[PDB]
């Protein structure tokens, strides 16, 4: 599966979670930013690797990062 | 050419039997669990 | 020129090299 | 602390006086470059080879071995070397001395580790170092005669080069 | 401390005196690089082959089996005069002896597992060996005669190359007078 | 039952046979040079043919004669081949009776060389035929 | 990763001062700067003389002048060592 | 699925990608599952043994296929007229006219005509028959078997070497310089003196007689006597016929210079003294580093001590020792760069100064050899920069390289890349402008208005080597110069005769077309260097991707965000630079082949007048010389060129498929 990391530069804008087509990311409680929330990736086995979350991230260099790894049926987006 | 039978013996073997057996055994090797 | 026996000797040496190459390939494959 | 041999010069740092013939003579400072044990082993080898060479030059003026006079004719000193390179004497001696010097290479390798005195091959078949003062006296005499024989061989061979006579043929007239 | 044969060199650490024929003579340090048991087995095999070879050169110079192929007194020319098939039979018999006496263990590591003492092929048909005081002296005499025969066969075959007369013939034809 | 010396003799005889059968290639080549629209002698071709084939023929014949005269000391009983040092314990190769053809072919080689420098086609042809006959005589005499 | 091996006696000779330490001269670490400078001048003179003797090179060059010609590039390293020892207080 | 047993991630791939990626990462041992450094080095050692065995088997196959199906014994007799045979053809898809048309070389079966030049090489080094060719093939089979067994053995337990043995720089440098370079060169000099030169002089020397046939009549007595110049006396006469004693000399070591007047190749005695001198110099080089006996240099001390005290290089070369020893990619980049330079050098110096007899008259062989080794050179240089980029991704530790030369390269990478970009744009703008200017002004009927710059710098260099064509009268082209007087007794007559005769490729005359094509070559080299250096230095990160080192050396992209990141990895810079490498070797080989084809035809003025504009290259080189190739088969028949006529089209197909 692909690996998705969220670094502590996250401002909790929830844009990466809204951009995710595969429901990989979610918002959890945090105290490191003014929004009081940070992104997390509990479901990276469903990650296709499209990097729409990285496109959605507004922080100078990204807070959410996708590292493409081992390809599975889900990560390759195969309907067969 | 001395031993002129050797091209007509070995060229069909090397060009058709060797790749067929290699492709078959490599297929079995790469597809087996 | 070269005789049939000389070609056969070269073929035997090549077969020995084939056996040694198979052994090296198996050793490298662990 | 000035050197005893050269009084207007500073004593060399690598010369302690513990070695035979050490008078502190090193104006050019060669002992600072090389290991002193390597240098002393070289000095002893040059001196012993020169002692044998000086004695040989004198003896080959004195007499010749049976049959040598036809092989070499009248071509004394270094002139025989080429002739006996055409014959097999020089090659045989070179082979056997090369064997001995392979073992001398092992001995020098043991000297450089501090586990062998320079020039010490422990060759005293007829025991003369029976007393530690005679040992020092014989060490001083060996190093002095080695240096004297080095310069004597130089003199004998270069005088032969000029004259063609030999060490004792020159003194004959 | 210092080796007995070479006083100015230290005694080799592998040669502690348990092995027979030891005067501490390993100046080049082959014992540090190679196993002592393999070197002793090699020394005994080289020495035994040279013992047979020196005896062979001496007896073949004087007496031979009756044929014209076997008639050459010189050993080196005898090797080329005799039929090659018998030489191949000699080679094959040596090979089967090598395979059998070693009990089919011929590698350096493999000979000494289930290990026999070096040079012992369990061959003693007359059984002089059984007395130990005779045994040790026999061991020392075998190692010294093997070394001496190695030197003797080397001299004999190279003298056969130089002279072409055979060993006693070369010794009798040493020339006091030579031109060079 | 054959010795090593006999095996070396058979190897040398095979070499002599091969070079003797190579010679008519030079014969046909020189006849093609002569039977041309502009007949010119390829001197270099004749010289290289000589230096390969006639030289290896002469060398193999010389080695056969050396093994014939001396015997087992010429097959390796005197050691490695040497130049200088010690003393040759071998009889000269001229002592073999078979050396006469070896003396003939060599001089014919010089004839060939001279003819190759002279342009004489028929000299090359006749000396090559003489070399063939002397090789046949050597091979049928040596057995 | 794994330890990179060096020959026995390898020391740290990295320098940021005016001159390197004398250890960079190896066996010549104990030679004074005056001896180095004198040997450099002598080596330049002998090497230039020997080279000028062998510049019209023939098929039989003198081996002594050939050996002595190599002292001319030796003299460069000698004056560098002279500067090093002079700025090392030696 | 367990085909990629070295990659668990690949083995669980459910698609056809698994087979491809297992094939493509099989020899990338550092990325394999659970790879340790010791196992990595041992596998590399055995693989190197296997590649050596492959090389020996290939050479033995060339020797065997020649000894069996070639015409080497016929070619030795008439080297300038007989076409050399590579191997026989047995193709059941042939018709009878193809069997007839490939029956060449004086034999009765279809053959391919050799272009590798192995005939000239083997003939020059003393092989004369098919028997010694066959014996060499057997020996190389045995040697390949020995190296296969060694590769197997040095992987067996109690023979696997440790990491301290593999990272022993001083011992490997001393042994490979003194023995692998020095003693091999000395032994080759021995082979030339003992075997090759006597066979060149019509005397057979083999294993059966080389201990009794002295290389020189005086023997080793002049060598042991110090009278070495005796070996230079009586050289081969200018009337010497190669392979015969006619006009042969007795010298074994000369410095004659120039070419043998018949073979048009370098004197074999000159080659023997060359390899002897190279052996002596390299053995002296191989006693430099300390291994076990106190004397010798330490590589770490040399590297750490060479910091310039002005501080312009920062910390100097401190830390480079560990960085180079710990990184196999640094070592591979250095080795590939040096090899690529030297195979370019081989390509230039072997056409200019051929060493094999009669190979300068084999035009197909010279063209094939130059093109082959120059394409090998381009591949090697691209590989050097690629594996340097891999070193920056995988092995570069910045904290271990503080203020180092490597760190300062990384700290002024923007200046380096920008100045490379400037020099590439400079060269390309003005070189293409001069070519297009010449094209337009020649098309409008006024070739006298062309911008034709004489290459006076390289002509001055040629005159400094003694070329009297340009009238520069400097160094060796001046009869009163100290450089002329210095070499006048040793090599100057033969060299001056070879450089001033217009019968060879020794310092060929050059004009404005040569000027333009070297400046185009300078453009292509600088641009390929720009791509490769920009890939290596941005491999760890850029402004568009500051964490690129976290993604490895090769990855597709970083997605369409941040403007789009197609081809952002350093592997993609390798991929882009491959096209530029193909372009530059194309330009170089086009120049070489067109200049040599016009010179060999006796029509060098065609190159001199047509190379100054691009239409001349398209019409007088590509279109004009394509006619026998495209007529290898036609509706009227076929001939032996038909296979090339096929392969040509084959190439035009697969290239397009790449698109
Ligand atoms: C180009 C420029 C060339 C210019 C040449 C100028 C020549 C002048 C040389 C300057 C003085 C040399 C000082 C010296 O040498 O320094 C003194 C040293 C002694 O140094 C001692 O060396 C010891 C270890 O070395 C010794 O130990 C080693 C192992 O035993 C060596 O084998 C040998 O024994 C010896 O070098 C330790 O390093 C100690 O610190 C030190 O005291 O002498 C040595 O090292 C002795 C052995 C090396 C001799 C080097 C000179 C020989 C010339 C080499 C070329 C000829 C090669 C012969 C080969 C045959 C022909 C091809
Ligand atoms: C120069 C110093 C020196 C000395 C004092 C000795 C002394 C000795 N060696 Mg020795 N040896 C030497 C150098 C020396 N060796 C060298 C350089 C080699 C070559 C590496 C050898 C190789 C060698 C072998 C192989 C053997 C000896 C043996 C012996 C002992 C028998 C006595 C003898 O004459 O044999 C000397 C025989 C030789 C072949 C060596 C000749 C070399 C010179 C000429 C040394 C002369 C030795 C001297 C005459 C004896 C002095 C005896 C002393 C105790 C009073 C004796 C203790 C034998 C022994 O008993 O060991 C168990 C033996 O088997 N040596
Ligand atoms: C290192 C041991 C050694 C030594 C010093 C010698 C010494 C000698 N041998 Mg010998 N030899 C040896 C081992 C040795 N051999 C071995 C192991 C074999 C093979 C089983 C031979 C086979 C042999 C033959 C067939 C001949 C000699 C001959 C000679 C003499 C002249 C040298 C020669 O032609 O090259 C030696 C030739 C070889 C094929 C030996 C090569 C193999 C060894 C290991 C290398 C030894 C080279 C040696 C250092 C050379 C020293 C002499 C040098 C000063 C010129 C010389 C006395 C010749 C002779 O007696 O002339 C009348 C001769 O015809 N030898
Ligand atoms: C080096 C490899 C090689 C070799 C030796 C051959 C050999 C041959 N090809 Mg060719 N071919 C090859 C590669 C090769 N091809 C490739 C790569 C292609 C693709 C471009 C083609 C495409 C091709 C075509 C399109 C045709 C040939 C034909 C032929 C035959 C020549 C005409 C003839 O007399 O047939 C007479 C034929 C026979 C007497 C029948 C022979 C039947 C064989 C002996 C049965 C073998 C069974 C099998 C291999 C057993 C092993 C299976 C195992 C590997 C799994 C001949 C057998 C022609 C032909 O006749 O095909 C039969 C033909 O039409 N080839
Ligand atoms: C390398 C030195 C060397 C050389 C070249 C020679 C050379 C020669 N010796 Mg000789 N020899 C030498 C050292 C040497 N010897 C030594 C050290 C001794 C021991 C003292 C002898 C003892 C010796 C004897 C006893 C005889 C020769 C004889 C001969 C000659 C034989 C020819 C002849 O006169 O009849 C020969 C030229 C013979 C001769 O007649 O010469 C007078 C003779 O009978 N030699
Ligand atoms: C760029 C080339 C280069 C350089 C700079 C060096 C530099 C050095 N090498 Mg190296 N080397 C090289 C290439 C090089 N090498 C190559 C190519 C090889 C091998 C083929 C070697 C092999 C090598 C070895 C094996 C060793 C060195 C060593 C050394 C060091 C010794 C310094 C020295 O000689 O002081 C010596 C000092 C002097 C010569 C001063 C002269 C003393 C007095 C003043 C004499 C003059 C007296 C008077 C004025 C003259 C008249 C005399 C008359 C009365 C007789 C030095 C750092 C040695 C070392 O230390 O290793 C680290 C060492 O063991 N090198
Ligand atoms: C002696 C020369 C040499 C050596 C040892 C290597 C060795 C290596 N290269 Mg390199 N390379 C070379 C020349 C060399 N290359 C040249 C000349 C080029 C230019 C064409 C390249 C271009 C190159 C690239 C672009 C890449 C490598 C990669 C690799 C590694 C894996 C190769 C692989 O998986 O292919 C297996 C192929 C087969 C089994 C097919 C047969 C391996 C360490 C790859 C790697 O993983 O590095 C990170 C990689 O991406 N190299
Ligand atoms: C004939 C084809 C061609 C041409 C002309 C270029 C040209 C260029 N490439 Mg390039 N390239 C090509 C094919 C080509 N490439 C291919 C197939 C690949 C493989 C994918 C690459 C890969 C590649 C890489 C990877 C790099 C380049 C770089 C460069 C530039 C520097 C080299 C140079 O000469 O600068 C001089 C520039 C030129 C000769 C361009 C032509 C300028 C024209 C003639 C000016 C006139 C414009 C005209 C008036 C406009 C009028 C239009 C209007 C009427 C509509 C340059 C823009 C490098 C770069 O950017 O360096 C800075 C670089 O990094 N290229
Ligand atoms: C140690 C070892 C021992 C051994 C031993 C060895 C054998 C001991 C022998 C050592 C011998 C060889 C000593 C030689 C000395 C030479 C002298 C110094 C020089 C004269 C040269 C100068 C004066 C001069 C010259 C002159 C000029 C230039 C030219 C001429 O016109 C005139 C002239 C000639 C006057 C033994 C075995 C006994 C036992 C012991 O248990 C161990
Ligand atoms: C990127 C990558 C990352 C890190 C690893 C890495 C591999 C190190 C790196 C890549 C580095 C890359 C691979 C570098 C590749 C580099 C290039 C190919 C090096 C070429 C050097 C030419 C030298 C200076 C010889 C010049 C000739 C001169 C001295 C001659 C003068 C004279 C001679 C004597 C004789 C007469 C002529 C004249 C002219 C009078
Ligand atoms: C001790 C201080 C000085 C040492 C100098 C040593 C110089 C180098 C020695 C050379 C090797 C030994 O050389 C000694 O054996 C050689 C054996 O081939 C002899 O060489 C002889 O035989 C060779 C082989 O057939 C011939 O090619 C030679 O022409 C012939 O001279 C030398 O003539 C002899 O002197």
């Amino acid at each position: 599966s692909h690996s998705v990391k969220v670094y502590d530069t996250c401002i909790g804008c929830t844009q990466c979670v809204r951009a995710c087509p595969c429901d990989v990311l979610e918002m959890v409680s945090w105290d490191g930013c003014k929004a009081g929330q940070i992104a997390s990736a509990p479901r990276t086995e469903d990650c296709i690797g499209c990097k729409r979350c990285e496109t959605a991230c507004p922080t100078d260099f990204l807070s959410v990062r996708v590292y493409l790894g081992g390809e599975t049926t889900r990560s390759m987006g195969l309907a067969y | 050419m001395t031993a002129a039978y050797l091209p007509s013996i070995l060229v069909p073997i090397i060009g058709l039997i060797f790749p067929g057996l290699v492709m078959a055994f490599a297929f079995i090797y790469i597809e087996q669990d | 020129m070269i005789s049939d026996t000389q070609i056969f000797i070269a073929l035997i040496l090549a077969l020995v090299s084939l056996v040694l190459a198979i052994r090296l390939g198996r050793a490298l494959y662990q | 602390a000035m050197s005893d041999s050269v009084p207007f010069l500073k004593q060399p740092e690598a010369l302690d006086g513990s070695m035979a013939g050490d008078v502190g003579f090193d104006p050019l400072g060669f002992s600072s470059i090389g290991d002193i044990n390597f240098l002393r082993e070289a000095e002893l080898k040059h001196g012993r080879i020169a002692m044998l060479a000086a004695a040989g030059s004198i003896a080959q003026d004195i007499f010749t071995f049976p049959g040598v006079s036809k092989v070499v004719g009248t071509a004394k000193m270094t002139g025989v070397h080429d002739i006996l390179v055409k014959q097999g004497a020089m090659g045989q001696l070179l082979l056997w001395l090369s064997f001995l010097e392979v073992f001398g290479t092992i001995a020098l390798l043991e000297t450089l580790d501090g586990k062998r005195a320079p020039g010490d091959f422990k060759f005293d078949p007829l025991n003369f170092s029976k007393n530690p003062e005679t040992f020092k006296r014989y060490q001083l005499a060996e190093i002095k005669n080695g240096r004297l024989a080095m310069m004597g061989v130089g003199g004998m061979v270069h005088g032969y080069f000029i004259t063609g006579k030999g060490p004792l043929e020159l003194l004959g007239n | 401390d210092m080796s007995a044969s070479v006083p100015f060199l230290p005694r080799p650490a592998a040669l502690d005196g348990s092995m027979v024929g030891d005067v501490g003579f390993d100046p080049l340090g082959f014992t540090t690089k190679y196993d002592i048991k393999w070197l002793r087995e090699a020394e005994l095999k080289h020495g035994r082959v040279c013992m047979l070879a020196s005896l062979g050169c001496i007896v073949q110079e004087f007496v031979h089996l009756p044929s014209e192929a076997t008639s050459n007194p010189v050993a080196s020319e005898a090797f080329f005069q005799v039929p090659a098939g018998g030489l191949w039979q000699i080679f094959a018999a040596i090979g089967i002896i090598e395979h059998f006496s070693n009990n089919f263990k011929m590698s350096g590591s493999t000979m000494f597992s289930d290990g026999r003492a070096p040079g012992d092929l369990s061959f003693d048909p007359l059984n002089f060996g059984k007395n130990p005081s005779a045994r040790a002296r026999y061991e020392l005499a075998e190692i010294k005669n093997g070394r001496l025969a190695m030197m003797g066969f080397s001299g004999m075959i190279h003298g056969c190359f130089i002279t072409g007369k055979g060993p006693l013939g070369a010794l009798g034809s040493l020339d006091w007078h030579q031109s060079f | 039952a054959a010795s090593i010396t006999d095996k070396q003799k058979t190897v040398l005889a095979g070499k002599i046979t091969v070079a003797a059968n190579k010679v008519p290639v030079l014969t046909a080549a020189v006849e093609k040079m002569k039977s041309g629209k502009k007949p010119k002698m390829d001197r270099d071709y004749v010289l290289r043919f000589s230096a390969l084939y006639l030289t290896t023929l002469v060398d193999a014949m010389d080695q056969y004669c050396l093994r014939d005269a001396n015997g087992a000391k010429a097959a390796g009983g005197a050691g490695i081949p040497k130049v200088g040092g010690f003393k040759s314990t071998l009889a000269p190769s001229s002592a073999s009776a078979l050396y006469g053809n070896v003396d003939s072919i060599k001089e014919d080689m010089q004839t060939i060389r001279d003819a190759a420098f002279k342009g004489d086609f028929d000299g090359v042809i006749k000396a090559a035929g003489d070399i063939q006959t002397s090789a046949t005589a050597f091979l049928g005499q040596a057995n | 990763y794994s330890p990179v091996p060096s020959p026995e006696g390898t020391k740290e000779v990295y320098w940021e001062t005016k001159a390197p330490s004398s250890d960079v001269l190896g066996i010549g670490a104990g030679v004074s700067s005056g001896n180095f400078a004198a040997s450099s001048v002598v080596a330049l003179m002998i090497g230039g003389f020997c080279t000028g003797q062998v510049i019209p090179l023939t098929s039989d060059p003198n081996p002594l002048f050939l050996i002595g010609s190599f002292l001319l590039p030796y003299s460069w390293a000698l004056h560098v060592a002279a500067w090093i020892q002079k700025n090392n207080g030696k | 699925t367990k085909f990629p047993k070295f990659s668990q991630a690949l083995a669980q791939d459910p698609a056809t990608r698994r087979i491809w990626y297992g094939l493509a990462t099989a020899h990338d041992l550092e990325s394999h599952d659970g790879m340790t450094e010791e196992n990595l080095y041992q596998k590399i050692f055995a693989s190197h043994f296997g590649h050596l065995a492959v090389i020996f088997l290939w050479t033995s196959g060339n020797l065997f296929h020649l000894a069996w199906q070639g015409n080497f014994e016929q070619w030795v007799l008439n080297p300038l007229k007989v076409k050399p045979i590579a191997h026989a053809i047995w193709d059941p898809h042939f018709g009878q006219p193809a069997v007839k048309a490939f029956t060449k070389g004086g034999v009765s079966y279809p053959v391919n005509i050799a272009t590798s030049g192995v005939y000239h090489w083997w003939y020059t080094i003393g092989m004369r028959s098919n028997t010694d060719l066959y014996a060499g093939s057997l020996f190389l089979l045995f040697l390949a078997g020995v190296f296969l067994f060694a590769g197997w053995l040095h992987l067996q337990p109690k023979f696997r070497p440790g990491l301290s043995w593999f990272k022993n720089n001083e011992s490997r440098l001393n042994h490979h310089l003194s023995g692998l370079f020095g003693f091999s060169s000395l032994a080759w000099s021995a082979h030339l003196i003992h075997v090759a030169i006597p066979e060149a002089r019509g005397q057979h020397v083999g294993w059966d007689n080389f201990t009794k046939v002295a290389p020189h009549p005086a023997g080793l007595q002049p060598f042991f006597s110090g009278n070495w110049g005796v070996y230079a006396a009586a050289p081969d006469t200018t009337n010497h016929i190669f392979g015969t004693s006619e006009g042969a000399g007795t010298a074994i070591l000369t410095f004659l210079g120039g070419f043998h007047p018949q073979t048009q190749a370098l004197w074999l005695t000159d080659i023997a003294h060359h390899h002897l001198a190279i052996g002596v110099v390299f053995i002296f080089a191989g006693h430099m580093y300390r291994t076990n006996w106190g004397i010798g240099h330490s590589l770490k001390e040399i590297l750490d001590a060479h910091r310039p005290p002005g501080g312009r290089l920062g910390a100097g070369h401190k830390g480079i020792f560990e960085t180079l020893t710990n990184s196999l990619h640094f070592q591979l980049g250095l080795a590939l760069a040096s090899l690529g330079v030297i195979t370019s050098l081989v390509a230039q110096h072997m056409y200019a100064l051929p060493s094999y007899a009669f190979i300068a008259k084999d035009y197909v062989t010279q063209s094939a050899l130059y093109t082959h080794h120059q394409y090998i050179a381009g591949f090697l240089m691209v590989g050097a920069f690629a594996h340097g980029a891999i070193f920056f991704v995988r092995d570069y530790d910045p904290e271990q390289n503080k203020n180092n030369v490597l760190a300062r390269i990384l700290d002024h990478k923007e200046a380096i890349i920008s100045h490379l970009s400037w020099v590439s744009l400079f060269l390309g703008f003005h070189t293409l402008g001069i070519y297009v200017h010449n094209d337009v002004v020649v098309a409008f009927g006024t070739p006298e208005k062309q911008i034709l710059v004489e290459p006076v710098f390289a002509q001055w260099i040629q005159a400094s080597s003694g070329k009297a064509l340009y009238g520069f009268d400097v160094f060796l082209s001046s009869s009163n110069s100290v450089a002329t007087n210095a070499s006048s007794n040793i090599w100057l007559p033969g060299w001056l005769e070879a450089i001033n005769s217009g019968k060879n490729s020794l310092f060929l005359p050059i004009g404005p077309g040569d000027f333009l094509i070297h400046h185009a070559i300078a453009l292509a080299l600088h641009t390929t260097t720009l791509i490769l250096v920009k890939g290596a230095l941005d491999a760890r990160g850029s402004k568009l991707m500051p964490d690129k080192k976290d993604f490895g050396y090769s990855f597709p992209c970083d997605g369409p965000g941040r403007g789009g990141t197609c081809d952002i990895s350093a592997w993609d810079a390798f991929y882009l630079s491959m096209f530029w490498m193909l372009n530059t070797i194309g330009w170089v080989t086009f120049y070489w082949h067109w200049k040599h084809v016009t010179i060999w035809q006796g029509n060098a003025g065609q190159f001199n007048e047509s190379s100054t504009y691009i239409m001349g290259w398209l019409r007088d080189y590509l279109w004009l010389n394509s006619s026998p190739l495209i007529n290898g088969y036609n509706p009227f028949g076929m001939n032996s060129l038909s296979v090339w006529s096929w392969m040509f089209l084959f190439g035009h197909l697969i290239w397009a498929t790449g698109f």
